[PDB]
RNA sequence: UACCUGGUUGAUCCUGCCAGUAGUCAUAUGCUUGUCUCAAAGAUUAAGCCAUGCAUGUGUAAGUAUGAACAAAUAGACUGUGAAACUGCGAAUGGCUCAUUAAAUCAGUUAUAGUUUGUUUGAUGGUUACUCGGAUAACCGUAGUAAUUCUAGAGCUAAUACGUGCACCCCGAAAGGGAUGCAUUUAUUAGAUAGCGAUGAUUCAUGAUAACUCGACGGAUCGCACGGCCGCCGGCGACGCAUCAUUCAAAUUUCUGCCCUAUCAACUUUCGAUGGUAGGAUAGUGGCCUACCAUGGUGGUGACGGGUGACGGAGAAUUAGGGUUCGAUUCCGGAGAGGGAGCCUGAGAAACGGCUACCACAUCCAAGGAAGGCAGCAGGCGCGCAAAUUACCCAAUCCUGACACGGGGAGGUAGUGACAAUAAAUAACAAUACCGGG
RNA sequence: CGCGGUAAUUCCAGCUCCAAUAGCGUAAUUUAAGUUGUUGCAGUUAAAAAGCUCGUAGUUGGACUUUGUGUUACUUUGAAGAAAUUAGAGUGCUCAAAGCAAGCCUACGCUCUGUAUACAUUAGCAUGGGAUAACAUUAUAGGA
RNA sequence: ACUCCGCCGGCACCUUAUGAGAAAUCAAAGUUUUUGGGUUCCGGGGGGAGUAUGGUCGCAAGGCUGAAACUUAAAGGAA
RNA sequence: CCCGUCGCUCCUACCGAUUGAAUGAUCCGGUGAAAUGUUCGGAUCGCGGUCGCGAGAAGUCCAUUGAACCUUAUCAUUUAGAGGAAGGAGAAGUCGUAACAAGGUUUCCGUAGGUGAACCUGCGGAAGGAUCAUUG
């Protein structure tokens, strides 16, 4: 036997079914090319993801109002979607959860976040700044556009402590040509 | 098998031991003693996965070798010895004390106590039978012989036993309406008062428990323990003093801690 | 060796049994004593399961024999086997095993009863004897079975487990039905 | 995501299949490959064959030291450490694999009032002895053989080795005598009632009595500490024997449940098939086996037989629901160690990193013999569509031994690794030129 | 399905474009399949009613009994039930697949820190219900 | 015997759709995705083929039972 | 549009004398290693008073378990076969014209006989007919 055989893992996203629809295709690109995302499997992820949360109300929503566990999972859920900013507390009714949609996932990630409030000048540009180490979500540095930002923390969000644009040296090209400039 | 397991592999220990899947291929294998080894907790397990006193198996051995710790009185070197329900553990460089009882989640809880409290234990009494020369003896749950018991005391009482004098102090026979806790099955851990015994002839005899919150939950006898005569127990009980909440109710006390803590 | 599994039967449907595993230890048998009457006494001594111990007896010559009527017990030479229930060829191979009948001295229990009852078949002790006379009753058939010096007794017994061949007397009904056996 | 599209006609509506579409902890293969985390990996064909190395040994203050051993000391038995060797224990776990096996294994559920159980834990063991005897190892020195943890003879000496041994009833001239621990075997007797225990249920637990056995039983053992009485008495431990209970378990066992096949309809029973009686054997129940007796037992509610590229289950894939398919593999159960069979030791094995034989393969030989078992780890050959290093370590997990310390290819670590899974680069911005829209 | 017989959108190439993208192509099984149909398919003519009737097992069987110690199925609740996996509560491993951790303040520490809960065919065990249904039973009452 | 009204049972026919169906057509072939009265037999693309083989029945002719390899992108129904 | 024989090539399967063959399994029988129990045996060792007591190897005897080998028989799987013979595939073979129109003899079912080939004929049946129709 080995310890590590019992690790689990998982997958986190399906490909279509029908692989070459148009409209599809237009829709995708659309969600692609305004958030600034990688490819399709990062869209299909949100959809799967979104998918797992739907199916839960689903079937929380088909029992009884006052099944004990329709009652303890079903705020569980609800609490879960107020702490990420997807549902609002005017909202709390398993039928609002239902009524959610990509965007309200892709409103939340750290790409988009960085880039809506004015970090960054495009929805590209917050990409490269949070892979490249320039930003923190309170005191941790995130270096994931993926990221899924919490209500909470939602207001912590500023550039690292490290980064030439928090504070930081600059970085290797500037000091590189400011070498050169003394050296004249 | 052509004879004895010596091992125990980890993801077949048991659950309420609490350990972690990936620690290891192995866990402590039990060893024989007064107590099931599916109803223990070895001594490992309190010294470095429950009180953090050692960090590693070696450094339990180190513990146990040094002669520092007490089960029942008595010293105790076996790492995997089955210290397990009423038991007495003692630490006297440390003067701790704590006795073996099961929280309402069905786990053993090292329930910390007063130094005249740690002077003895509680016993259910397995059977009573006559031995060698017509002398009668009685045997219990945790693996004692006693010989001369009372002839009040029945299969299934419940025993104080000193562990200086080593003998029975007080008995509590088996009766409705004393308060008594589970010791196995789902509603491990739970205490309240003994309300009806239904016998079947040749099969299990069920037991209807209700607790102090009006909870009424049954079980089968193997799994009762009596506590105290009446509706007051003879040992310390934990903090949830064996009420079980419901799921609803405990999420209520976890939402409102983080509101003050 | 000998085995007392119940592989190589046949179903109570009749239908056979493949092997599916070699014999076990724990199952086995082991061959029989046929205890034989003999002034050369022979038992051995045989190791079983758990360390303990077997007596196989292969020849006795003596027993311990008791007189249920009188509630005597004595050590009796063993002198012949006259009957067998279960085998006549064990009759004239003079077989010792259980509930085997059997024919011993009757000399140990002539003295007993000489010297409590006073009976061929000290003034305190003269006063005790003649007591226990009057509630004195011997059956006419066990009587008359005296004289020859023999007694029909039963081995009661396993020679072939204990190493022992005890028994009792026969007597009452039970007499009757063997010597009935026996007379032709 | 409870979904369909192309194809028969000159055209139409159908039936209907072929083809397409998507997944697979699903294998292989092709091309390609920067980073992080995680991670399967000679199952499928051959339970085919294996060079080499390793995978099981073990020492406490507390069984046995006179190494002609070391160290430190200086008329004493020994009493600092201790190789070797005897003794004790372990090696029946673990690991590997899935060949055989279709009410069998196995699963849930039972039973043992049908048994055994080293150890742990608790309890319990009667009113020459100031300490017995003979051996043997290491050692020592004569050796044999081509040769092996192959082997012979001689001289020594130990024990917790081995063999020994202090250790109420009956008779009765009420003296005296017999029996009188525990266990063993048989018989008689009590075990009430509604002094006298338990169960749903036992002539049960247990008691008394008569005898019985040629009973591995009832301590000829070791460490530490020294004290108290005037030679006597005495502390805390270690190890060991026996009995019951307990624990760790096994064995057997109740009920229900398994894929395809009738081009398998009858099967079983002289030589056990079904049952009965009495025995034998077994840890114990039982046709488990023997003698005798009876003629039963199973079957379209599929017996019996055959097939399986069939170990069973927990589970896996896909799933609106129902379902279909898979389940060699890390957890549980079973089974096997090239094929059969047999067996010793032991609490526990029908053991194979134990033995004996046969058969099949195959190694060494001085040809007289001798030694063999990778479906452990790595590695090699072969087979194939198909699968990695002859690496490091007991630090973690835990197991084991006389043992706090030794050992552990169990296990872990690293190497190989696009089986599978996760996150995520290969550019961002501004100014010009060019091109749009409001 | 088809393309290629001298003006090839289909072959061999260049260019351009498309899909997925550190991945993608090719060679048992699930889906699609209501083309195995219990849910849920067909049988006048498309593949498919036995030539006809009888008949045992099997399967299926009218209505009626209280409304205003006969035996079972069924239903309700409960007990017992390995873990791992699945669902699921808690938790910011930087996210994630995961893991079973952690959190709190700054003392010689604390939160008794946490390590929930549901599901689990069929058979078996035990309470409540008695409609529906099965078997058994009834007039010389061996009746109460 | 014939005439008129009606009841039950039978062989059928005619009109019609509020029905069904791919339609032809059907008063059942209706009461079916708003899918469940009971029960037997029987089909699963076209061929190979009601062929081979085994069994069984028959005097025989043959009957009953009944495959596979392989081949093929249609064959077929109504209009 | 279309049917079959015949002729040519290839592919799959079938029948088939050979008392075919190979491989594997099983039953019965024969022989039978080893072990164990038993019987006898007493090399040798020890202990007592040149006789006793105890232990005991080789070997031997009977029985049990029983590998293994060797038969006959049966079954399973694979496979050769002269010759016979079926089906299918293979742009553009020979002979006719049977099926489709009343297909030029309406077609078809069962059965029987016959003919180079499709087919023809006899008997009974069906319309899926080329007639839903004569109270004339
Ligand atoms: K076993
Ligand atoms: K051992
Ligand atoms: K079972
Ligand atoms: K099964
Ligand atoms: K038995
Ligand atoms: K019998
Ligand atoms: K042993
Ligand atoms: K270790
Ligand atoms: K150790
Ligand atoms: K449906
Ligand atoms: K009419
Ligand atoms: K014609
Ligand atoms: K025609
Ligand atoms: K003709
Ligand atoms: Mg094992
Ligand atoms: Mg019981
Ligand atoms: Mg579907
Ligand atoms: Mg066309
Ligand atoms: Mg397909
Ligand atoms: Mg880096
Ligand atoms: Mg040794
Ligand atoms: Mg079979
Ligand atoms: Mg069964
Ligand atoms: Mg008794
Ligand atoms: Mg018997
Ligand atoms: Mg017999
Ligand atoms: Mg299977
Ligand atoms: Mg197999
Ligand atoms: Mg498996
Ligand atoms: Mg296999
Ligand atoms: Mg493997
Ligand atoms: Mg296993
Ligand atoms: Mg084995
Ligand atoms: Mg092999
Ligand atoms: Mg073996
Ligand atoms: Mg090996
Ligand atoms: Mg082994
Ligand atoms: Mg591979
Ligand atoms: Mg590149
Ligand atoms: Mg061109
Ligand atoms: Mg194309
Ligand atoms: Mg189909
Ligand atoms: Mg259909
Ligand atoms: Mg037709
Ligand atoms: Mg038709
Ligand atoms: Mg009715
Ligand atoms: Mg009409
Ligand atoms: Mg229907
Ligand atoms: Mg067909
Ligand atoms: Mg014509
Ligand atoms: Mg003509
Ligand atoms: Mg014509």
């Amino acid at each position: 036997v080995h310890v590590s055989f019992y690790r689990n893992y998982g997958k986190t996203f399906k490909k279509p079914r029908r692989p070459y629809e148009k409209e599809r295709l237009d829709a995708e690109l659309k969600l692609v090319g305004e958030y600034g995302l990688r490819c399709k499997r990062e869209l299909w992820r949100v959809q799967y993801a979104l998918s797992r949360i739907r199916n839960a109300a689903r079937m929380l929503l088909t029992l009884d109002e006052k099944d004990p566990r329709r009652i303890f999972e079903g705020e569980a859920l609800l609490r879960r979607m107020n702490r990420y900013g997807l549902l609002d507390e005017s909202q709390n009714k398993l039928d609002y959860v239902l009524a959610l949609t990509v965007e309200n996932f892709l409103e939340r990630r750290l790409q988009t976040l960085v880039f809506k409030t004015g970090m960054a000048k495009s929805i590209h540009h917050a990409r490269v700044l949070i892979r490249q180490r320039h930003i923190r979500v309170g005191r941790q540095v995130v270096n994931v556009a993926s990221f899924m930002v919490r209500v909470d923390s939602q207001k912590h969000i500023d550039f690292s402590l490290t980064s030439p644009f928090g504070g930081g040296r600059p970085g290797r090209v500037k000091r590189k040509n400011q070498k050169s400039a003394a050296k004249k | 098998a052509r004879g004895l397991k010596k091992h125990l592999k980890r993801l077949n220990a048991p659950k309420h031991w609490m350990l972690d899947k990936l620690g290891g291929a192995f866990a402590p294998k039990p060893s024989s003693g007064p107590h099931k080894s599916r109803e223990c907790l070895p001594l490992v397990i309190i010294l470095r996965n429950r009180l953090k006193y050692a960090l590693t198996y070696r450094e339990v051995i180190s513990i146990l070798m040094q002669r520092q710790v007490m089960v029942d009185g008595k010293v105790r070197t076996d790492k995997t010895y089955p210290a397990g329900f009423m038991d007495v553990v003692t630490i006297p460089k440390t003067n701790e004390s704590f006795r073996l009882l099961y929280d309402t989640k069905g786990r053993f809880r090292l329930h910390s106590l007063r130094d005249e409290e740690a002077k003895f234990k509680l016993c259910k009494v397995r059977s009573v039978q006559f031995g060698q020369k017509g002398i009668p003896y009685l045997n219990t749950y945790d693996g004692r012989t006693i010989r001369y018991p009372d002839p009040l005391i029945k299969a299934n009482d419940t025993i104080k036993l000193d562990l200086d004098s080593n003998k029975i102090v007080d008995f509590i026979k088996f009766d409705v309406g004393n308060v008594v806790m589970v010791t196995g099955g789902r509603n491990r851990g739970r205490v309240g008062i003994l309300k009806n015994r239904e016998k079947h002839k040749g099969s299990f005899e069920t037991v209807h428990i209700q607790d102090s919150q009006g909870h009424e939950f049954a079980t089968r006898l193997g799994n009762v323990f009596t506590l105290g005569k009446g509706s007051k127990p003879w040992v310390s009980l934990p903090k949830g003093k064996g009420i079980k909440l419901s799921i609803i109710e405990e999420a209520r006390k976890r939402m409102a801690a983080q509101s003050a803590t | 060796g000998i085995s007392r599994d119940s592989m190589h039967k046949r179903r109570a449907t009749g239908g056979k049994k493949k092997s599916w595993r070699k014999k076990r230890k724990y199952e086995l048998g082991r061959q029989p004593a046929n205890t034989k009457i003999s002034s050369n006494k022979t038992v051995r001594r045989i190791r079983v399961r758990g360390g303990n111990v077997k007596w196989r007896a292969l020849r006795l010559d003596t027993g311990n024999f008791s007189w249920g009527s009188e509630a005597v017990t004595r050590k009796t030479r063993i002198l012949d086997v006259v009957y067998n229930a279960s085998n006549n060829e064990l009759v004239r191979t003079q077989t010792l095993v259980k509930s085997a009948i059997v024919q011993v001295d009757a000399a140990p229990f002539k003295q007993w009863y000489l010297q409590h009852y006073g009976i061929d078949i000290s003034n305190h002790v003269v006063r005790k004897i003649e007591n226990r006379q009057a509630d004195r009753k011997l059956d006419s058939h066990l009587e008359e079975q005296f004289a020859s010096g023999r007694l029909l007794a039963c081995i009661s017994s396993r020679p072939g487990q204990c190493g022992r061949a005890d028994g009792y007397i026969l007597e009452g009904k039970e007499l009757e039905f063997y010597m009935k056996k026996l007379q032709k």
